[PDB]
Order: C-alpha cells, then structure tokens, then sequence
C-alpha cells in the first residue's frame, strides 16, 4: 500500500475489508471489522497487534473475549492497583483450580483462597503452611489433630523469598499509557 | 519348617513365592524376602520403609521411580528428605507447590537456575517477581520478545528502563517503520516521563520501603515470618 486513503477509493466485505485490515493494516476496518470479524484467531492477534500499534484500553477490551483472561490479570498486576484482578480471581476461582490460587496470592498478602484450598488439599498441610502467619497456624492444626495427623516431618521452606515491587509515587503504573505517532 | 527350606531356595523362587506371600499380605515378610529391584520397589511404595526404600533406590537410576516416589513420599509426609529425592529429580511442579506453600528464595535461588531451564517464558517471570526482583523479570522479556509487556513492568515498578527499553521497542518498530510505527517521546512530548511526575519511583517511600523490605510486616503470625501486601499498603505505600 501507499495510504489507506486507497482503501477508500475501493475496498468491501468484511472478509475483504478484512484483508484489507491486515493488509493495509486498517485497524480502523479493523475496529468493525473485529466486531464483524469473529474468526478469533483473527482476533486473536490481533489485540496485541493493536496493542502494539497502540492502546490497551481498548486492547483490554478485545482480549477480554478472548479469554486471554490471565493475561489481562496480569496487566492489572503490573499496574499497582488492586482489585480488579480480585474480582477476576473470584471469577476464575469460581470456574474450579487445582493449580492457580498461586496467581491470586503473591501480590496480595492475605487470600481467601486459603478456604477453598484447604478444601483442595484438606490435609492441614497446605493450611499450615500458609496458615501460620496471620497468626493463624492454629485452625490447620485444629483439623489436623481431629482427623488423627499425618505430618512428620517438611523441607527447608520457611517464607524467604520477596513479594515485593510495584509504584509509589513519581513515575507510573500505566493504566493508561500515552504515546504519539511521532 | 519352611526355614529350613528357605536356604533351599534361591533368586527367582523367592521371588514367586513373595508373591504368594503378598497375597497372604504378609506384606513385611513379603519385603524380607523381597528380590528384585522392580519387586522389592512396588512393594516398597506398598511397605513404605521410607529410608529403606531409599537404599533400595539406592541411587534409583530413574526419575520415574523418584517421581513415583515423590507422590508417595509426600503422602508419608516425609518431605525433608521428599524434597531431597524430588530435588534430586529435580522435579519442579510438584515440589514447587511444597516450596512455595511455606515459601523459600533458597528455593528460588535454585529454581531460578532452573527458571532459566524451564523453556516457556512465563513461569520464569513469576519466580522473578516472587523474588521480588524487576530486573530479572525484565532481563528474562529481553530474550523471550516480550517487548510491549516488559515496557509495562519497566514504567508501573519503575527501574526507568521504559526509557531504556522503550528505544528499542520503537526500534524495531522503527524496523517496520511508519512514523505511527515509529513513536516517539521519555521526559517530554509524547511523553513526559519524570516531568508528568506522578507513580513508580523515588526515595523516601522508598526509605522507609528499603527497611520495610528487611522487616515482617505483622499482624500476628510464626517462625515463617510476616510480609502482608494488602490495604494498608496501599495507603502506606502512597505516603
């Protein structure tokens, strides 16, 4: 191409407006056209392509049907701000896990997690474990007792690594991110 | 009676005969019998002599057998020396999930070394960041291409390498040029860095934070000591 400008003199379906949106890189056929689009993978690029050539604002938005859901909780993460990935966390908390409880946690200090886990794991192992600092080891080792315990022994692992990183004030967290073509 | 025979018997006649004798569940009969390595080591995660299978493993010459093992092991609640065979294996999800449960940096150092063995970028991240440390984080996104998101650390927990970082981000969309493409500002124009003035860098929070680093932070708590990270924080945090 030369300018999308060609675009306008002639171009048309959203297929071929699409490969237009590729090929020109119309993201402005691209915005429909991604409403129009709907071949995901196509999308499925995409955002990031958007991302790339610019804005998570929206980028947030067109990820957010695509499931790319820890994804966008990580750019909450990155960003220093708190709840929004709590709530997502509640929401994917809710659709089940085994192995994910963890994204919650670090960044956090306190998880509510630990009620649901507990449960996962039930053996007041993991409930010690976790426990202890809230000042609160003393409920894993109530059940643990009851049950006839089972824990004899553990390896190194006393908390020593940093949660620690984020934004106070003077220079950023980006929820928003300025730029300019030049 | 059989005693007698017992001598009177040798390799493989031991081992049928286990057999009939784990079927009489005499099971730590059956493991004073036992002979063979495979015999001796099902029976084993049956029998669970825990050091004992152990020597049976002797070195196992196996992961499978410590993954096996680890499951096992775990169960038995025998985790010091667990993490000594599954460290042995080297085996990172499992006991990775132990680690962490209490938490340990030792752990992690080790494990970043393995962080960097891993092969798919991200777990590597979260072990960096758990660290607590940007600049692994960021150093990791360098190889990977993780470019528009290392940007994003790199500004919100600032080690300024949004500068840095951002030139040659823009670089090699400069590579793809197109002055959109290209984009263009850190103190002022487009952006305005350390002029806009305003979350992810400075010294006094930081002071304070430098401490705040070293201490627990406390509620109430054991010999696994405090952090928190939560509201209070926040409105530290700002200060």
């Amino acid at each position: 191409k030369g300018y999308p400008e060609v675009a306008l003199h002639f171009v048309k379906d959203e297929k071929t407006r699409f490969s237009l949106a590729l090929e020109c890189g119309n993201i402005e056929i691209a915005l429909e056209a991604a409403k129009a689009l709907d071949d995901k993978n196509c999308w499925e690029k995409l955002g990031e392509v958007a991302l790339l050539q610019g804005n998570h604002q929206i980028v947030e938005m067109c990820y957010q049907r695509t499931k790319n859901f820890d994804k966008l909780s990580f750019l909450y993460l990155i960003t220093g701000n708190l709840e929004k990935l709590r709530k997502m966390m509640k929401i994917a908390e809710i659709r089940k896990d085994m192995s994910g409880h963890y994204q919650n946690a670090l960044y956090l200090g306190d998880v509510s997690e630990r009620v649901r886990i507990l449960k996962n794991c039930g053996q007041k192992s993991l409930a010690y474990l976790s426990a202890a600092t809230h000042g609160l080891d003393e409920e894993a080792e109530s059940l643990k007792e009851t049950f006839d315990p089972e824990k004899e022994t553990i390896p190194d692992i006393d908390p020593n690594a940093k949660l620690l990183q984020p934004p106070a004030p003077i220079m950023p967290l980006d929820t928003n991110w300025p730029l300019l073509t030049v | 009676m059989a005693d007698k025979v017992l001598p009177t018997i040798p390799k493989e006649q031991r081992t049928r005969v286990a057999h009939f004798l784990e079927k009489q569940g005499f099971k730590q009969q059956a493991l004073t019998v036992s002979t063979d390595p495979e015999h001796r080591f099902e029976l084993a995660l049956q029998l669970g002599e825990l050091k004992i299978a152990y020597q049976l493993a002797v070195e196992a010459e196996s992961e499978q057998k410590w993954k096996q093992l680890a499951e096992l092991a775990i169960s038995k609640c025998q985790f010091s020396l667990a993490q000594e065979c599954l460290h042995h294996a080297q085996d990172y999800g499992g006991l990775l999930l132990l680690a962490t449960a209490s938490g340990n940096a030792s752990m992690v150092n080790k494990l970043a070394e393995g962080a960097e063995r891993d092969g798919k970028n991200n777990v590597a991240f979260m072990s960096y960041f758990l660290q607590g440390k940007l600049d692994a984080c960021l150093e990791l996104l360098i190889r990977t291409g993780r470019l528009p998101e290392a940007a994003f650390l790199a500004r919100t927990y600032l080690p300024s390498q949004v500068s840095r970082v951002v030139k040659l981000w823009r670089e090699n969309l400069s590579k793809v040029n197109q002055k959109a493409a290209e984009s263009l500002a850190d103190p002022t124009e487009y952006e305005n860095l350390f002029p806009g003035l305003k979350e992810a860098f400075v010294v006094e929070e930081w002071v304070k934070e430098t401490h705040a680093d070293l201490w627990p932070a406390k509620q109430y708590p054991l010999v696994t000591p405090n952090e928190e990270r939560n509201v209070m924080e926040e409105a530290k945090g700002f200060q």
